[PDB]
């Protein structure tokens, strides 16, 4: 058949940002979320508040953070 | 309003609209060149950007070309988008916007680029003067616009009102159904154009013989000669051009180019010699002129020129019908002469 016109629509967007570009970038923006949690654990390892609720419950790397000094060896 | 088409089982189609609005009908110097570079700008219903983006998604392109006789609007597209491109060309000839800022930002800078490119070639310069001294005010009008004569926006609008008329244009198509094209040409804005008059004049134009001109130029030296041709001697000069640039002639090594430009009322024969050293240009042009004065036998080149003419006419749709069966001899008479380059070391007309 003969075509005499083009049929089209307009995609949802706001400025330089579009819905299609957001959908393509969405799976990779979650990996960057997980790469920032991993980098946060590295820098808060010495914080004892985070040790007692998160890091000491790791199966193999957990117990190696516990201190085993007897009370008779501590002045405070 | 002539409509014709040829059919074929292919994928691509071509549509052309030829208007008798070339440089030979220009009221002011270069006004036809300026109308060529406004052909696919904004219209009163669709923008230039919208047309480019829409046709790209449909598979088509647009172009406009200018010569001394025609202005041609062409569209190449896929075979099934025919009605879309009929109306796109109809809107161009009907309702072009002609905005003051389109001329300043798009049209004038495009025309400056065309003029600067052609000015750097000495062969284009020598051909322009040959047209100027042979025909003075008809075919001798300048092709491109250079700003020597002032052309305003109203001048371009006036020129379009005169050449874009229903009796002055033809519509042709390749790999297009003719019955369908005629339907779409009607019920279109082409059928509502003013019915003016054909600008074509049947009488033979006035020509001049024995003229000369010289232009100083930095680059390659060029020597050229030109001969006006009537309607009944077009075939004789068609064989001569092919013979002079073929292996059958000993002068083909000294000749850079040679052609016959054909019109509906006559033609012009051109021959060019181009070299960097002006001593070779002076020597080659003297040998060519002396040899042509004695006379040449063109019968051996008739069969060769029949095939070459078939090659060119495949693309064209309305070629000049020629015979070639009665071409026997040739002897040079009177001619015009132009020298471009280092003119102080190039010969004059009286020395040839
Ligand atoms: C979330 C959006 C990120 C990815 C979007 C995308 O889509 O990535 C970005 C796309 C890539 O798209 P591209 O690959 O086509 O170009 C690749 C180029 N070569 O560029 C755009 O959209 C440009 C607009 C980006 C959206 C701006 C976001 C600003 C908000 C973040 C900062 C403020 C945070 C909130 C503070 C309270
Ligand atoms: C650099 C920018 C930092 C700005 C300061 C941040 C405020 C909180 C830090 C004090 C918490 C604390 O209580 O710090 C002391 C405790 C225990 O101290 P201690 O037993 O090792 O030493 C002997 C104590 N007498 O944990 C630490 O050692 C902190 C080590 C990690 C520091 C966190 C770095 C920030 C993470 C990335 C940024 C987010």
């Amino acid at each position: 058949a003969y075509t005499s016109h083009l049929s089209s629509k307009t995609g949802l967007h706001f400025g330089r940002l579009s819905l299609r570009s957001l959908t393509a970038y969405a799976p990779n923006l979650m990996l960057w979320g997980g790469a920032s949690m991993l980098g946060l654990f590295v820098f808060t390892e010495g914080w004892p508040k985070f040790q007692d609720t998160l890091y000491k419950k790791i199966p193999l790397l957990g117990p190696t953070l516990e201190d085993h000094t007897p009370p008779e060896d501590k002045p405070n | 309003l002539t409509v014709s088409a040829r059919d074929a089982p292919t994928k691509i189609s071509t549509l052309a609209v030829k208007v008798h609005g070339g440089s030979r009908y220009a009221t002011k110097d270069g006004v036809a060149h300026l109308l060529n570079r406004f052909n696919f700008q904004n219209t009163n219903t669709r923008s230039a950007l919208k047309l480019v983006r829409e046709s790209e998604l449909l598979g088509g392109t647009f172009k406009s070309t200018l010569d001394r006789e025609y202005i041609t609007l062409k569209a190449t597209f896929l075979k099934d988008d025919l009605p879309y491109y009929v109306n796109a060309l109809a809107d161009v000839l009907y309702k072009t916007a002609f905005k003051p800022h389109e001329l300043t930002e798009s049209v004038l800078p495009a025309a400056r680029y065309d003029y600067a490119v052609a000015e750097q070639c000495p062969v284009k310069s020598a051909e322009d003067q040959l047209y100027a001294i042979t025909f003075r005010k008809g075919l001798g009008n300048p092709l491109l616009y250079d700003g020597v004569e002032r052309v305003s926006l109203q001048d371009i609008k006036d020129f379009a009102d005169k050449v874009y008329t229903k009796e002055n244009l033809e519509v042709s198509g390749e790999n297009v159904v003719e019955a369908d094209l005629k339907r779409f040409v009607d019920e279109s804005l082409l059928s509502t154009l003013p019915a003016g008059k054909s600008l074509v004049s049947k009488s033979e134009p006035k020509f001049f013989l024995g003229e000369e001109n010289r232009v100083r130029f930095i680059g390659d030296s060029v020597a050229a000669i030109g001969i006006p041709v009537n309607k009944a001697s077009l075939a004789q000069y068609e064989v001569l051009a092919n013979y002079l640039t073929s292996a059958l002639s000993e002068l083909s090594g000294l000749i850079s180019s040679a052609k016959l430009d054909k019109f509906t009322d006559g033609g012009l024969f051109t021959l060019f010699v181009r070299d960097q050293d002006s001593a070779v240009v002076s020597s080659n042009i003297k040998k060519i002129v002396a040899d042509l004065k004695k006379g040449k036998d063109l019968s051996p080149a008739i069969n060769y020129t029949k095939l070459k003419n078939a090659v060119q006419n495949e693309s064209v749709s309305s070629p000049i019908e020629l015979n070639f069966d009665a071409v026997k001899d040739f002897k040079l008479g009177k001619f015009n002469y132009v020298a471009v380059g280092d003119v102080s070391n190039l010969p004059y007309l009286d020395e040839l």
